[PDB]
Order: C-alpha cells, then sequence, then structure tokens
RNA sequence: UGGUAGUAGCAAAUAUUCAAAUGAGAACUUUGAAGACUGAAGUGGGGAAAGGUUCCACGUCAACAGCAGUUGGACGUGGGUUAGUCGAUCCUAAGAGAUGGGGAAGCUCCGUUUCAAAGGCCUGAUUUUAUGCAGGCCACCAUCGAAAGGGAAUCCGGUUAAGAUUCCGGAACCUGGAUAUGGAUUCUUCACGGUAACGUAACUGAAUGUGGAGACGUCGGCGCGAGCCCUGGGAGGAGUUAUCUUUUCUUCUUAACAGCUUAUCACCCCGGAAUUGGUUUAUCCGGAGAUGGGGUCUUAUGGCUGGAAGAGGCCAGCACCUUUGCUGGCUCCGGUGCGCUUGUGACGGCCCGUGAAAAUCCACAGGAAGGAAUAGUUUUCAUGCCAGGUCGUACUGAUAACCGCAGCAGGUCUCCAAGGUGAACAGCCUCUAGUUGAUAGAAUAAUGUAGAUAAGGGAAGUCGGCAAAAUAGAUCCGUAACUUCGGGAUAAGGAUUGGCUCUAAGGGUCGGGUAGUGAGAGCCUUGGUCAGACGCAGCGUUGUAGACGGCCUUGGUCUUGCUACAAUUAACGAUCAACUUAGAACUGGUACGGACAAGGGGAAUCUGACUGUCUAAUUAAAACAUAGCAUUGCGAUGGUCAGAAAGUGAUG
C-alpha cells in the first residue's frame, strides 16, 4: 500500500470502473425497476477487503 | 590513593549481594582481569576474554586455558602426570 | 568530466571520429590578486566524458581556435 | 535551518539507508544516501591489512585494472610480506633439515 | 551456549587433495601452532588423541568414545576428565572413571584426547545477579526462570 | 607539548624530559607558569652541581 | 409510533476581530489588514503498515460535515502515477516445504540430505557430424522465506492544475554482448624499476586448492571530517529614524562522477639503546629491536582542478493591451568551538552473555594448454559500438484519509531538525513552516468542574495529615546511629546568590645578530628585444592596444651560504581568540534559583534482601522471579518428555 503488488491493482481498477451511479438512459427502458445503483462502495462508508 | 579498604573491583557492585559472594567474587576477578606472562614471547601480555581463552595482546598466539586464570591448579598438575607416563614409554 | 594539460592530445581528439561537438567557452576571472584576464576553455565531446582544455594566455588561444578543423561543429559561447 | 528527508522510500536508519546532508547547487539542503565503507583486504594469517591493495566493495573489484589488486610478489595481493618471508624461511631449512634426515639413516641403518 | 572453548584443528585429507577442518574441544594448554597428532602411534602429549589401549594407565584424558567410531561422547564439559584406572587386553577391554564416579568398561579401540577440557573452574565464581543468569540461559534453551510448582 | 618543543629547541635534556613528563602526568604542575619555573629552578640546580 | 421533549445537551486542546469580493443568504467561503497558537521529541517537511482515488481541476447544494454553508476527504463529470541506476527481481536467517522412502482404513502424518543407480560442467571428434561421440575431470544434491538484514549501477538544474532520484537539458556510471583502432609485450617467445616496503595506463594463463571481502554487539572518552549554528570585512535589497544606532534582517550556493594530492594506522631500510628512553585524555611499547633519520601504502575524509557558471541566487535598467523578455552587473575574502547533530579512526571497559548466514565478487598458489617476429598473440590498458525486459510510483500516514460501528480528546514504527534563557531534547518566548479548525450570541444566580488566596490557632478534622501547603537549582560550611566498611547522604542543619565598575589567574603563532658575498630564483624599475600575441575602436585598410609580459638588464632592488665578533644569557618582544574560576568596592523601598523549573525531613516497628514481573477493564502486593543453598534421576542398546503410528521427535 503505495507500493503495491499487481493483483491488488487490478482490484482496485475493477473497483474504480464500478463505483459509478446509473446511466441516465436505463431509466426509460420497458419493464425496468432499478431505481438506482445499490452497490455503491465508498472509501468513507465500507472498506472493500481487497 | 586507595580509594577503598577492602573491596576492591567489587566495589562496583556496591552494598548488593551480600558479603561473602562479593568476596568470592573478587577472588577470581583478581585472577580474571589481570596480566599474565605470555610463556612463549616471554611478554607479560597475555589476557583472556570468552571463558577458557586466552589471547596474547602481542605474539598472535592463543591458549586455551581455565576459565580465571590461564592454567588451573587441578590441570598443571596433569601434565606433570604425563611428564611421567611418557617417560616409561623409552624408558 | 576530464581534464587535459596538453595541447597535442587536445588536437589528437579533434580528429577522432566520434567527437562531434566542441564548445568554446569564455571565462572572465582575476589573475594572482590584482587582475582581470580572459580565460578560456576548450570542450570537446567524446562519446563517454567531456574532455576540457584550460588555456589562461589567449595567445595560444587565437592559434588553437585557428588550429581546429572545420567540419568539427563548434558551440561559440 | 533547513530541515531534510530521505530521497528512498525507506524510513528507517538501517545500515544501508545512511545519509549525508550536502549543499546543492541549487542552494538547499538535500540527502545523499551513502554507500557502506569499504574496508581492507586483511592477511588470512596474521590479521593485519595488507598495503598495496586498494579498498573497495566486494564487486567493485572487477571494474578495477589487476594492479590495483595485486603486489609483485610470489603470494602477491593475499599475503603480507613478513609471512611471506617467514614460509620461505621455514620452506627452505626444512627441505635442507630432512636432508640431514637423509644422512642420518644411510649411517645408523648401516652401523646396526 | 558450551562453557569449554573450540579449537579448529585443520587435517590433510588423504584421499583428495584439499584440507578439512574439524572441531575439536579444547584441552587446556593447547597454544594455536601446537601439532595434534590423531592416531594410534601417536605420542602421549597434551591434546594429542590415541586409542585408549595405547595408554598406560593413570592417564587423565577426555572427550573419550563410547563405541570405537561415534566421535567423541564421554567427558566433553569444562574441567572434566575420565581415568583410565586399568586395561583387559584379552577381548581388547578398558576400565576407567568417569567424571562422576561411575567405574566403567569400554572398549580398546575408542579414542580419547590426552589431557583436562579448557575452561575448568567455570562454577567457582558466583552469578550474583539475575541478570547474568538470564544471558547465561539465553543462549542454551528456554528453561528459565523456574516457577516453583507449590507456587 | 610545551616539554616536547622545550626538548626540540635543546633547552631540556632528554632525562629531565622523562622526569618532568611522569611528573606533569600526575599534579605536580598546577599551570605553564609553575613548571617554566620548575624547569629552570631544576636546571639552575644542576648549574650550580656542575 | 409515542409521552418524556423541543428538554438532557452540542463546555478538554489559551482566540478571535475589521473591511472588500462572490452570492438569494456569509459568526463559518476567498483575499487583505490585524491579533494569537503549535515553538523544530511541532498543529512542519518524507515515509513503512493500512486505506484505494481520498490526489487535481470544472460545476452543483438534495443527502452527509450531530450549528451554518455560495465551502468540502461530499455529490456529478473528467484528468493524473512515465525508471538500465529507486525498490520489488537475486540471496540466505529463525522457519516452511517437495522428491526418495516410512506410517495411516484414510483425510494425510514424519523427514529434508535424509538406508535413493538423485547431474551438469570446459577441451578434444567436425569439415557424412547436425555438434554426436572417444575421454579427462567435479558432487554439490530441490524449492520457498527478510519491498527495515546481504546486494552491480546516477547526480544537478528546470518542469505540471496533479508526476518525478523516473519526464526535459546537461553530465555520469554498471551489467551483458560484440568486434575493430591504437598502445603494450615478444629472436632474454609470455614487462621492467625499486636493497626493501612496493610502483608503473597495459603486461598469458585451465582443472584443483587456499585466503579476503560480503561479515557485523554494546558502552565510554579522545582525534579528524561534513552539515547546521555563531562571527569579522566587503558587495547588493528591504525595515526602523521623535531621538539614537559604521543599525536590525536578508542574498553571497555548488552535486553525482573523474584526475592529481593528502591525514592517523601498518610496513621496509640505515642504525643501535641503562646516566633507561618514547608516548596517550585514558600506561602501553622497545635487543622478537625503541627514540632518531629516510622511505612505501590505504583514501571514508579534507584540498586543488575538471563537471561549472553557460546553472541557481540577489539586484539594476529598457520595456511590454497581452503574448514574452532583452540588456547588464555582482555572486568575494575569512575566523572560532567541552557548540548541536552525524560519519568514522585508533583505543579502553563489559561478559559461567564474546555478540548471523548464503548469494556475489576478488586475489594467490598451481601448472594443463596456447602463442614468436615479417608476425602471432593482447578485450582483468585507452577508445569506439549495441542493449537493458516485467511490476509498483498519485495522496493522507492521522485530535477529519489507518483500526476502534462514526469526520471517536484513544491506539499505531521511523528520519530531518533553528535562536535566547538554561546543565539540558526540561519548561518558557520567537524565526523557517503550518494552522487559526474544534456550534455561536447575551447575561455572568444556585450547585458543580479546574485554578487560587486567606486574620489567629494548627491536624484539634479524619478510618488514617487523604487533599493541599512547605522544602527544592547552584556555591561554600557542616553531616549522626547503624553497616556487608561499598554505603547511610542532596542525611540532619546553616550561610550566600541580582545590577554595575573593576582586579587576579588560566592559552596560542612567529621572530635568536652586526660585516664582506651568491641567489635577494619578487625581481620592481629606465631601456628594449619580438610570442610582444587576446580582444577594444575607426573609415584588408594601416590604427589600436601591446597580458603592460616569456627573453636580455647599470642597481636604492624586509629570506641568507661561509667565517670575524663570542655569541650567549635572562628567555623575552610583538600579537591574537576562548570562556571559566576566585575576590573587591558601589548601588537598589533587604530584593536577587525574582517568571519557568524544582527533594519535605527525622526516630522506629512488621515484612520481602535487592534491580525485575503479573491479575490488559476494581487486587502491582509482604505474591512470582532472582542470585545463593540443598536434594533427586541419568554413562545414551540411557534420564525427562512428545507421537495415532513410523526406516518418528524435543533436551541434542
Amino acid at each position: 500500500a503505495a507500493q503495491k503488488s499487481f493483483r491488488i491493482k487490478q482490484k482496485m481498477a475493477k473497483a474504480k470502473k464500478q463505483n459509478r451511479p446509473l446511466p441516465q438512459w436505463i431509466r426509460l427502458r420497458t419493464n425496468n425497476t432499478i431505481r438506482y445503483n445499490a452497490k455503491r462502495r465508498n472509501w468513507r462508508r465500507t472498506k472493500m477487503n481487497i | 590513593a586507595k580509594r577503598t579498604k577492602k573491596v576492591g573491583i567489587t566495589g562496583k557492585y556496591g552494598v548488593r549481594y551480600g558479603s561473602s559472594l562479593r568476596r568470592q567474587v573478587k577472588k577470581l576477578e583478581i585472577q580474571q582481569h589481570a596480566r599474565y606472562d605470555c610463556s612463549f614471547c616471554g611478554k607479560k601480555t597475555v589476557k583472556r576474554g570468552a571463558a577458557g581463552i586466552w589471547t596474547c595482546s602481542c605474539c598472535k598466539k592463543t591458549v586455551a586455558g581455565g576459565a580465571y586464570t590461564v592454567s588451573t591448579a587441578a590441570a598443571a598438575t596433569v601434565r606433570s602426570t604425563i611428564r611421567r607416563l611418557r617417560e616409561m614409554v623409552e624408558a | 568530466a576530464r581534464e587535459i594539460t596538453d595541447i597535442k592530445q587536445f588536437l589528437e581528439l579533434t580528429r577522432r571520429a566520434d567527437v562531434k561537438t566542441a564548445t568554446v567557452k569564455i571565462n572572465k576571472k582575476l589573475n594572482k590578486a590584482g587582475k582581470p584576464f580572459r580565460q578560456t576553455k576548450f570542450k570537446v565531446r567524446g562519446s563517454s566524458s567531456l574532455y576540457t582544455l584550460v588555456i589562461n594566455d589567449a595567445g595560444k588561444a587565437k592559434k588553437l581556435i585557428q588550429s581546429l578543423p572545420p567540419t568539427l561543429k563548434v558551440n561559440r559561447l | 535551518a533547513q530541515r531534510v528527508t530521505f530521497r528512498r522510500r525507506n524510513p528507517y536508519n538501517t545500515r544501508s539507508n545512511k545519509i549525508k546532508v550536502v549543499k546543492t547547487p541549487g542552494g538547499i539542503l538535500r540527502a545523499q544516501h551513502v554507500k557502506k565503507l569499504a574496508t581492507r583486504p586483511k592477511c588470512g594469517d596474521c590479521g593485519s591489512a595488507l598495503q598495496g591493495i586498494s579498498t573497495l566493495r566486494p564487486r567493485q573489484y572487477a571494474t578495477v585494472s589487476k594492479t590495483h589488486k595485486t603486489v609483485s610478489r610470489a603470494y602477491g595481493g593475499s599475503r603480507c610480506a613478513n609471512c611471506v618471508k617467514e614460509r620461505i624461511i621455514r620452506a627452505f631449512l626444512i627441505e635442507e633439515q630432512k636432508i640431514v634426515k637423509k644422512v642420518v639413516k644411510e649411517q645408523t641403518e648401516a652401523a646396526k | 551456549g558450551r562453557g569449554a572453548p573450540l579449537a579448529k584443528v585443520v587435517f590433510r585429507d588423504p584421499y583428495k587433495y584439499r584440507l578439512r577442518e574439524e572441531i575439536f574441544i579444547a584441552n587446556e594448554g593447547v597454544h594455536t601452532g601446537q601439532f595434534i597428532y590423531a592416531g594410534k602411534k601417536a605420542s602421549l602429549n597434551v591434546g594429542n588423541v590415541l586409542p585408549l589401549g595405547s595408554v598406560p594407565e593413570g592417564t587423565i584424558v577426555s572427550n573419550v568414545e563410547e563405541k570405537p567410531g561415534d566421535r567423541g561422547a564421554l567427558a566433553r564439559a569444562s574441567g572434566n576428565y575420565v581415568i583410565i584406572i586399568g586395561h583387559n587386553p584379552d577381548e581388547n577391554k578398558t576400565r576407567v572413571r568417569l567424571p562422576s564416579g561411575a567405574k566403567k568398561v569400554i572398549s580398546s579401540d575408542a579414542r580419547g584426547v590426552i589431557g583436562v577440557i579448557a575452561g575448568g573452574g567455570r562454577v567457582d565464581k558466583p552469578l550474583l545477579k539475575a541478570g547474568r543468569a538470564f544471558h547465561k540461559y539465553r543462549l542454551k534453551r528456554n528453561s528459565w526462570p523456574k516457577t516453583r510448582g507449590v507456587a | 607539548r610545551l616539554l616536547a618543543k622545550y626538548r626540540d629547541a635543546g633547552k631540556i635534556d632528554k632525562h629531565l624530559y622523562h622526569v618532568l613528563y611522569k611528573e606533569s602526568k600526575g599534579n605536580a604542575f598546577k599551570h605553564k607558569r609553575a613548571l617554566v619555573e620548575h624547569i629552570i629552578q631544576a636546571k639552575a640546580d644542576a648549574q650550580r652541581e656542575k
């Protein structure tokens, strides 16, 4: 941490690209129940445990 | 002067440890920290480290000896026994 | 990184076919305690180190500037 | 004063991580990491450092010419001179004394 | 962790050209540069190592083998020694006296080095403080301090 | 080093050097001036015994 | 979902104020002006562990920031981490763990060099031979395990909204591989010099062996070096000026690398010692050869030069809607040290503690093999050429970025380190740096918490002087019983302590002559000789300076050979930095360790000898430990103990 292996950084890359809200166009789509993103992992609330 | 009356070097221990024990440790530190004659170079330069080891300061030698003195009294007789025993092989 | 005292060694270096760049630097320093005078430094770039030549008397320096081969690219100051 | 920092990423005061403080041409104090000090080669027999040998770290000795690693005697960069002198004297005199051991037993074995 | 000092005696390998270094327990009074003679016909001087069938009785040897070739079992700690008190040349046995005062008959092909063991009189000095016993037992094993089982 | 340079100037011989050196190793000399006075004292004594 | 209740409360960390800007709206945002704080064992600069985007920018104010909000470690959208040299990679440590084997119904257990036929290395065979075969050797015997141990290699300056020992400019070095050009050697084929210690840019060398480096505790003082601190002269810029002050602050810097040179230590040669002598703060050395004289060596260091002033720094001018500068200067000469920190050299103390290993690299012994000159050898000499892969790199490292459910007065390893007082890294105040954040306003009742101060008496309070008070720094005097003779002891108990003007002591560096002479190895100067050259200036012109100087000199030009006189005596004269100690007057509303800091002591008893250790969240003790004493078992086909077993295991 500040000096890392590669595997942990690869999972941080995935944890970055998932840390975003819904696309705005899905809420218009037919038969939609998804109203927000129920998996927003912040860094002040949830530690991902690698 | 003579700064201590009867403790000597064991005055570094102080008031602790009894009197007979400090007298007993004195008896062996006067042998241990002393400076002995080297039998080969003839110089009084033998000091010890590392109990049982007597390194000459000059002359590079090292005598494995007694732990506090260069050759203890129960050892220096043994070689005289050897001096008795090796003479009977020839005569 | 090196310093050269000889002149003919420097002339041997300027024709060594790796030396593509040289430069002439003109310093303004003072002799023994009194007077300002003109020092020059000839720096040839060998491919490993940068050789120099320190000339204090400029009466050798004008002859030496003339004595450089003209195929050598010279940065003047 | 100007308080300085480590340059590498090792924060502890180990034997590898030593620091000199140097003024740099920008005027500022800055740290310089200093390699451990090289030790002189020693005689294997008398323990004295033997002279004529450049004192370098052990992989520096492959960057150097052979005359900074050697003196011009037999047993040059390995043993100090006196010991070499002694192992000539001894190695002469016994190989004279042994010849005495070959001249006594030509006569004592013959006069028996 | 050992009261006696060692002795790194170096021998010539008889079958390949090299030197083999061997760690004896130093007897008392072996200066460095002493030639140490291992073997049957070796003379009887302080530091030589000999078979027990080659020495006379009353000889004060140490580092003596139990069975011939286990390389130094009996009488190794500092100050100690065994004393050959008799021979039995029939079926080549030797009767010795161990440091505890137990007499014992062993084989006369076992090897003992002549002389008492260097470092003698090590426990005649008091160990005055607890820290000195700590620094004694930090180099042997974890057997200190001993809590009483009544406590 | 004052005894050293007085010997190197030849003002004092080496016998009195080896006496006054071991005396200076004790107290025997409160300062520089007392030692100069003690040099001149013993030198005048050996001069009167000459 | 209530009553409770719009109450308990949002009070530790000395602390905020004024004006302007944005805005619907500023106790809280931004700038400026004040005022303070941490005060360099910092509320400062970097990091390890940990977090993972929080770093940085634009926009937004629903929710969160237990008040506020136009602000944010929030929300929305994007941007950002560049390495041959930093680390990981490689090595082994305590240890883990295959293979061979041995158990176990089996999951799996033991063991790690072991009851195992456990593999590669260079030369020859080549011109079927592709690189197999004929040998000569050698035997170690997996693998993992330390981004704090071992280790091949870099630094400076600049640069971005966020990266830099990584990018850019310059300057280097290491490893691996190629081949040439020189130089060296050679018909004395595989170098010479030095009495020697050893030196030279080079100066064959296999298998095998040996040695060195890697390789190393801790404490103490001494020497040297670096950086900081302090200080003098000089060259700039700012502040103060009612008065005074040659004033107060600030800038004046130099890297990696390379060449030459040098300091202890060590060694060689001549030489010979007692009328014992060298010599350290610390007492060790010398006929196993001192002191003395002359040398050799190492180079962390230091110095000079190159890098490199063309860099950075501090100023000045001419300007410039803006872009962007351009032109100039200077950047110099020193000194001190029980100073602070740090590195090291030689020592000295300590031990029934004597204080890692391997990789890697080098050297020597050895002599296989190969090599001459019409030229073969030489890449551990100079130069040149080519290449250096992968992964990490942003930021915080904490009274908001980690863990404690939280933006929790807790907890978490380390480096740097300023001025004054002062013994001090104590407390107290300031500089560089960073903050000004911890809901506010008004009053200031009871009872609280935190700090105080009290007439007279003095523990009479109380289970008990519990809590406070009192002493306390330094200097000088004086110090009992008892004792293991070391202590007890800062025992007890007294006396001083400012400011000012002085006095005495405590140290260094060079000079030890007059006269006649040589070189005054300064040669000045008058004269030139011709390198009299660089460069300036002007319409090769034919003017400028000759660097105002190698070279030749008629001498007035404070270092001296040789002797004269006789040189020698008291040992001096000049001169410069340190502070320490002792005393005297004089003076102050009798004060003066003026704040801070900072022992109460004695007479005894019970108990444990002591230093130490534990019930982390009620027990820190007379308990546990301890050294000391004593006992018991055991001679390894063993004593104590483990295992479900084993061709097992701990002490070992």
